[PDB]
């Protein structure tokens, strides 16, 4: 339920650590 | 690249509120 | 790339330190020089921009994806 | 569909000679998951590379 | 790098769960990635010795 | 009887305090916000429209790229002058030369020394410390006061016999100083110029007196900008690139704006007679009493 | 061990001032010092690296 | 701490000309060295639109926009675009506190009520008062507004800040 | 009653946009 908003979470750091 | 400085920092601090804002979003 | 110089015959000189100095380094440093100089010789942005666009169109699907809660 | 980019982020990126398959490796298979996830640093393979080889080294633990 | 490394935030690393962009990003200078193990006093001493 | 608002201010306090930064990211500096100002109790509305912000964002590229795009212009210029002449510049500096040496790498070192210089170019440099002191008053009346000087007719004998008598020495240049060896540009070189008696050549010194010697020395280059903004770009040898700086493609107040030699207010301190001797600036201690 | 693999040799630069004692003159003395981040002293040349 | 209750009054008293909003800022070693920070005569400001270049100007543009000409004798527009700029600055109230002390701390000396979420001791070597004060033209003010601040030492010099509004409210604006 | 989260964050993306 709540676990994919925190994943997303993840993966936009995760793009940002890919971009910056 | 002065305004690629900024710009990249701003990008990167606003991506990080938004992910303040989502992580908090779900309770 | 010689110069032309107005004066034809030259000029000796007292070589005073209050005169300015005259290009007193030889052949061997301009060739040190030039080796110097010598050894002293984006489109990843919008890939990053269209990579959030595909970021994006990935979050369409989770907003489709989330409508039935 | 999707076999031409693990096919690339298999041989092509990852360089893995094809005898090791899908099923002698399963982390493989847990990692190729998130590979295909992100499309860019597929120039640079060498960080996929060791990025594996610290996965397979982190499952294999006793502990 | 041109600014320092004030805010905090740039500072973290993980260990044992794949960091693929870490990993991709090792010779980024303005990224740092310490291990989340703060050095107490008295083995700053020491390692100062 | 009615509180004081010192008192009711004083036992309002702060809700909260929070740093802020600047837009390059070089100054963090804190807000306090105090629950008994008036601006809490005005209600004001707020709002931040994307395109605004987007405006604002290219007022401040603007307001950034002046002296950049200042810079540029002074590089094509000399670009457009050396394709002007061909490439076979004159000399304008008194030094001696020397026929039996290689010129070729000298001019490759000045072709290194250019580029090197357009990748550090700055805010402050040369160029503008020669123009700020243009941007001032008296700059306006002194331009008229020698406009109307040098372009005086010759006297005749009357103002010779009975007239009152007559009176420009040297010249205070400013200069960028790139050395190619070691790959650091000069930003801040404040010169005193002259000419020779016996050639119509120039002669740089320290603004101590020092006689400047870097021309002598192959692998460096330097810039000349003069007060009335002309320009000189010397590699070793005395020859110089000569030109004007154009400016015809910056807007009047953007440059007024941006940067401007500043005419003081009177504070504790100062005369008010002006151009008295200045005493003792006030200089709060940290280490005396502030009595 | 390969699982803590870390990242590549960076140069830090610690521009802290001094203690409030020493700061009492020059004040706006900073002072700079280089340090390693993920580095070795070493004592010889490796041949094979 | 002083010129903070001063500059408060002093924006009430002038509000209805000007709908300046007061602005009490505090700066340390971060920013200026001590010995930049023991002569400094004094502070300026101006608040600029996204859009409007000035609040001493004209609104509606200004004569000024038309190219300097590379003239001798009016160099950059003469003497009115000089004063126009000095009409385009104004004076903030300004205090200097060289010792060092911790705002906190030093709050709870004088008799404010310090009153914050979290105790987060911050120390500074050198803590100079001034407020500013950013103009809302009318109640309603922007966020894509900028504000400059000049830093003037007797020798004439000077250093340039400046940020733009929505940053100083990010999280102060929407919080009401 | 997730339009409204995912519609203000692609408002968000369209807003960072305008910025790079």
């Amino acid at each position: 339920l709540r676990q994919l908003a925190q994943s997303v979470q993840d993966t936009i750091q995760h793009m940002r650590f890919l971009y910056l | 690249v002065l305004m690629d400085r900024v710009r990249k920092r701003y990008l990167r601090q606003e991506l990080r509120d938004l992910g303040h804002r989502v992580q908090t979003y779900c309770e | 790339s010689l110069l032309h110089t107005f004066w034809r015959l030259p000029v000796a000189v007292f070589f005073e330190p209050h005169e300015e100095n005259v290009l007193r380094c030889p052949e061997r440093v301009l060739r040190r020089l030039l080796e110097d100089a010598a050894v002293t010789m984006d489109r990843v942005r919008k890939r990053y921009l269209r990579q959030e666009l595909r970021d994006l169109g990935h979050r369409v699907q989770t907003y489709c994806e989330d409508l039935e809660g | 569909k999707r076999d031409e980019k693990h096919r690339h982020v298999v041989n092509v990126v990852l360089e893995l000679p094809t005898e090791i398959s899908e099923a002698t490796h399963p982390v493989l298979a847990t990692m190729l998951s998130k590979y295909t996830r992100m499309s860019s640093l597929f120039n640079d393979k060498c960080a996929f590379k060791l990025d594996l080889l610290r996965m397979v080294a982190v499952s294999r633990t006793r502990r | 790098d041109r600014q320092p490394l004030n805010p905090a935030n740039i500072e973290a690393r993980h260990h044992g769960v794949s960091d693929v962009p870490r990993l991709g990003a090792m010779d980024a200078d303005e990224p740092l990635f310490v291990d989340d193990y703060r050095a107490t006093d008295d083995e700053w001493t020491l390692q100062k010795v | 009887d009615e509180v004081a608002r010192t008192d009711e201010w004083k036992g309002a306090g702060v809700s909260r305090l929070r740093e802020v930064w600047d837009v390059q990211h070089r100054v963090r500096l804190r807000v306090l916000w105090y629950v008994n100002s008036f601006w809490r109790s005005r209600e004001l509305s707020y709002d931040d429209h994307e395109v605004e912000l987007y405006r604002a964002l290219d007022a401040y590229r603007a307001r950034i790229a002046v002296e950049y795009v200042l810079i540029r212009a002074v590089r094509d210029e000399i670009y457009a002058v050396l394709r002007r002449d061909g490439g076979a510049l004159p000399q304008r500096f008194a030094c001696h030369v020397s026929r039996n040496m290689s010129w070729r790498v000298v001019w490759e070192l000045c072709r290194h020394a250019l580029a090197l210089w357009m990748d550090w170019a700055d805010v402050r440099s040369c160029i503008i410390k020669a123009l700020t002191p243009r941007l001032s008053r008296g700059a306006a009346a002194a331009a008229q006061r020698a406009r109307r000087q040098r372009e005086r007719s010759a006297p005749k004998p009357q103002e010779l016999l009975f007239g009152p008598r007559n009176e420009p020495a040297e010249q205070t240049w400013y200069a960028d100083v790139v050395r190619c060896v070691r790959a650091q540009v000069d930003l801040g070189v404040e010169v005193r110029a002259a000419r020779c008696p016996r050639t119509g050549l120039w002669i740089v010194r320290d603004r101590r007196g020092r006689l400047r010697r870097w021309l002598s020395q192959p692998e460096v280059c330097v810039l000349y900008v003069t007060p009335d903004l002309d320009f000189y770009w010397v590699l070793p040898g005395g020859f110089a690139v000569s030109s004007r700086v154009t400016l015809h493609g910056l807007a009047q107040r953007a440059l007024r704006d941006r940067f401007q030699n500043f005419e003081a207010v009177l504070a504790r301190g100062m005369h008010v007679e002006a151009g008295r001797q200045e005493p003792e600036t006030p200089r709060v201690s940290g280490r005396r009493l502030p009595f | 061990a390969v699982q803590f693999v870390g990242e590549h040799v960076k140069v830090l630069e610690v521009r802290a001032p001094l203690d409030h004692a020493q700061r009492q003159g020059l004040p706006d003395f900073i002072s700079r010092q280089h340090v390693l981040y993920n580095g070795c002293c070493v004592v010889t040349a490796p041949k094979t690296l | 701490m002083e010129t903070h209750l001063y500059s408060d009054l002093a924006f009430e008293a002038r509000f209805a000309d000007d709908e300046q909003l007061p602005l009490h800022l505090v700066l340390d070693q971060e920013v200026l060295s001590n010995e930049e920070a023991e002569t400094l005569r004094y502070v300026y400001y101006r608040n600029v639109d996204s859009a409007g270049r000035s609040t001493g100007r004209a609104p509606g543009g200004d004569e000024d926009d038309a190219p300097a000409s590379d003239d001798a004798e009016d160099a950059v527009g003469g003497d009115r675009a000089f004063d126009r700029e000095r009409r385009t600055w104004q004076r903030a109230c300004f205090r200097v506190l060289p010792r060092p002390l911790e705002l906190l701390d030093y709050l709870r000396q004088s008799g404010l009520t310090v009153t914050l979420e979290k105790e987060q001791r911050v120390r500074m070597f050198y803590a100079v008062f001034t407020t500013l004060g950013l103009r809302c033209p009318d109640n309603r003010l922007s966020g894509a507004q900028t504000l400059h601040l000049r830093l003037v030492w007797p020798d004439g010099s000077y250093r340039d800040w400046e940020f733009l509004a929505r940053d100083l409210l990010r999280e102060e604006m929407e919080a009401n």
